[PDB]
């Protein structure tokens, strides 16, 4: 059995005589994040595009995979350290490593009137 | 011109591109330590390869900011909604839907689109940093800010202003006098309300987008389809080659397939390079263009439209950015009389902010984009010589409003 | 230069320890890899050079273009002078490219007022030729729009339009007419 790929998808067993579908096995990018080699010792280790259920410190599974050794706040800074898809680390309490989403900016509120400038 | 049309456009341009990140050693070999030793003395090809990527990667992730990242703090808009009789609903985002984009947005998302097959070969896809949520609120951020404030909010703090006259300081700034806007809000209200409904059943173009998503789809099918080749050795897959011969003997067709598939990288690599370079140019053009368009107006012709550019408004989409340029028209001309100047008591005159017309018998100063006649007089008339110099000039009488 | 101490396939990396212990004629298999693979270096690298001349040549090109109007002129181009109403910029040389010193206007400390698109004097609309309408809670004034400075309502700053019957938001006051006698 051949995918659009022209590789082996599916494969016949000579002796049941039934197929069995291959799948490859798990593999990704690893990923360091430091906060400083002059500053702390401690990183953190981000797996590219990987679920935590395969992988071998708090565990958080995030759209650009799995990562091992950041915390999760639920509070919200500017970034720091980019990781992807909206999630940036840092180093806080100068303790551990922390992930959250990254902060856009305020929370402004022109006031708008029918008769209202401002000079 | 006795009239005028407002007309909404539409322009696409790129900001983003899909990046790759490739493994080169797994790429070539994938299990092989025997190939993987072979690789060792070609020096540092699969290194400048990953760097050039990285480096592409980081400078799409610092394409978006430029475009959408250019306000301090993040603007909403009051709950009245009624901004001088301006129609702005299918425009601003609506909170019935988990992500907060527009209809307009809506019909752009959809429109623009071999499964995990490229996975296997050591090619994998980057999401990133700044998500669709964040885009689209960077957008309404903008689009909020333009609304309420004009354009003091990208040259400082945001200075409040009702929409009726920020659209009258917009008139002015194109040589129309402010009174057309008040006295025709309704028509100009009407006309860009139905110049702004037909843009769903104009859009439902969007081909560069779709173009870039295909380019950047079939290089990487190309890249997945060159691992069929054989390249004058016996076999295509590493595995045959390692259990049918030996090491004497098998560094030949190996060495055979490192340097097809390492020219194969290359050239991948190098034509991301000038594809990214024109990526680059484009959303270069785009962040000039949101904030020249959308942070002010702008006096460039067909820069941001086709006529006397008004206001922008951006609109999110995939890959790119899509602003809707709101312009002036003129239609409906006539025709007239004109001299150059007025002889009156010996002295030539000149209108000031004007021309001068007739319609047959009597002359009158008007605007030179809207037709507005008005009585001769010496306020918007100043006096230079006197009536020998000039060619042309003609006699009439100039009242002065003075009469004890 | 680091890639002049590879294999390529090769026996060894100089060329002196193969002329002088390789066979004359056997040896021709292997320079001709140190040959393809340096000739592949070279080409790679003026190929890098020319995309990143070409990344250069832009900017100077953007550059040039900065320099001949922020600096010998004032732009009224948004945010392509510095960040605010644009006044000056001086240039400082730099290795291998220039330094600008973008002097701008950045406005502050504001106030809030209330605001009428006209004045409705005698029957007939007024509009402002170069102002806003602004009041700080009795009387209106016109000031301008970059700096508060409230001024008489006078008929030199107002020009007239039609009544006050189609204007909405249109406010009453009284226009002075500076002729006493
Ligand atoms: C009216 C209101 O609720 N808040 C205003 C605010 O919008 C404005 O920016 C500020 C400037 O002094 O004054 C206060
Ligand atoms: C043709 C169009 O779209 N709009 C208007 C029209 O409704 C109006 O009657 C005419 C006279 O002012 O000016 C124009
Ligand atoms: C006293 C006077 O203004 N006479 C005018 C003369 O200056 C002008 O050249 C001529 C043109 O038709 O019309 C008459
Ligand atoms: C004599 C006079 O000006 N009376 C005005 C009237 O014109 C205006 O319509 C009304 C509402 O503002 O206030 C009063
Ligand atoms: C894989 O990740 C998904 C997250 O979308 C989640 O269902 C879980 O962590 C993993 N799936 C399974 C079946 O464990
Ligand atoms: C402005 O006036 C209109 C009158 O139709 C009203 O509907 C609207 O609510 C007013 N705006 C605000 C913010 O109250
Ligand atoms: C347009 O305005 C009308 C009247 O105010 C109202 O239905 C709504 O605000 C808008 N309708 C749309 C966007 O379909």
């Amino acid at each position: 059995g051949r995918d659009i790929a022209d590789t082996t998808d599916a494969v016949r067993d000579p002796q049941t005589l039934e197929i069995l579908d291959i799948t490859p096995c798990s593999f990704g990018g690893v990923s360091v994040i430091t906060p400083g080699t002059n500053t702390s010792n401690q990183v953190a280790v981000l797996y590219q595009g990987v679920n935590c259920t395969e992988v071998p410190s708090n565990v958080f599974q995030t759209r650009a995979g799995c990562l091992i050794g950041a915390e999760y706040v639920n509070n919200s800074y500017e970034c720091d350290i980019p990781i992807g898809a909206g999630i940036c680390a840092s180093y806080q309490t100068s303790q551990s490593i922390i992930a959250y989403t990254m902060s856009l900016g305020a929370e402004n509120s022109v006031a708008y009137s029918n008769n209202s400038i401002a000079i | 011109p006795t009239n005028f049309t407002i007309s909404v456009t539409t322009e696409i341009l790129p900001v983003s591109m899909t990046k790759t990140s490739v493994d080169c050693t797994m790429y070539i070999c994938g299990d092989s330590t025997e190939c993987s030793n072979l690789l060792l003395q070609y020096g540092s090809f699969c290194t400048q390869l990953k760097r050039a990527l990285t480096g592409i990667a980081v400078e799409q992730d610092k394409n978006t900011q430029e475009v959408f990242a250019q306000v301090k703090q993040i603007y909403k808009t009051p709950p009245i909604k009624y901004f001088g009789g301006f129609n702005f609903s299918q425009i601003l985002p609506d909170p019935s839907k988990p992500s907060k984009r527009s209809f307009i947005e809506d019909l752009l998302f959809n429109k623009v689109t071999l499964i995990c097959a490229q996975k296997f070969n050591g090619l994998t896809v980057l999401p990133p940093l700044l998500t669709d949520e964040m885009i689209a609120q960077y957008t309404s951020a903008l689009l909020a800010g333009t609304i309420t404030s004009g354009w003091t909010f990208g040259a400082g703090a945001a200075l409040q202003i009702p929409f009726a006259m920020q659209m009258a300081y917009r008139f002015n700034g194109i040589g129309v006098t402010q009174n057309v806007l008040y006295e025709n809000q309704k028509l100009i209200a009407n006309q860009f309300n139905s110049a702004i409904g037909k843009i769903q059943d104009s859009l439902s173009a969007l081909g560069k987008l779709q173009d870039v998503v295909n380019h950047n789809a079939q290089a990487l099918n190309t890249l997945v389809k060159q691992l069929s080749s054989k390249f004058g050795a016996i076999s295509s897959v590493l595995n045959d080659i390692l259990s049918r011969l030996d090491p004497p003997e098998a560094e030949v067709q190996i060495d055979r397939l490192i340097t097809g598939r390492l020219q194969s990288l290359q050239t991948y690599v190098t034509q991301q390079l000038i594809r990214a370079a024109e990526i680059r140019a484009s959303a270069n053009l785009a962040a000039t263009k949101m904030s020249e368009c959308v942070l002010g107006q702008s006096k460039r012709v067909d820069f941001c439209g086709k006529g006397y550019h008004l206001m922008s408004f951006p609109q999110s989409a995939p890959h790119g950015v899509v602003f809707l340029h709101v312009t002036y028209v003129p239609a409906q001309e006539k025709n007239f009389t004109t001299a150059p100047a007025i002889c009156h008591d010996g002295k030539a005159h000149f209108p000031r902010e004007g021309v001068f017309v007739s319609n047959g018998t009597h002359w009158f100063v008007t605007q030179r984009n809207f037709y507005e006649p008005q009585i001769i007089t010496t306020d918007n008339t100043f006096v230079s010589g006197n009536c020998d110099v000039v060619i042309g000039i003609v006699n009439n009488t100039v009242y002065d409003p003075l009469q004890p």
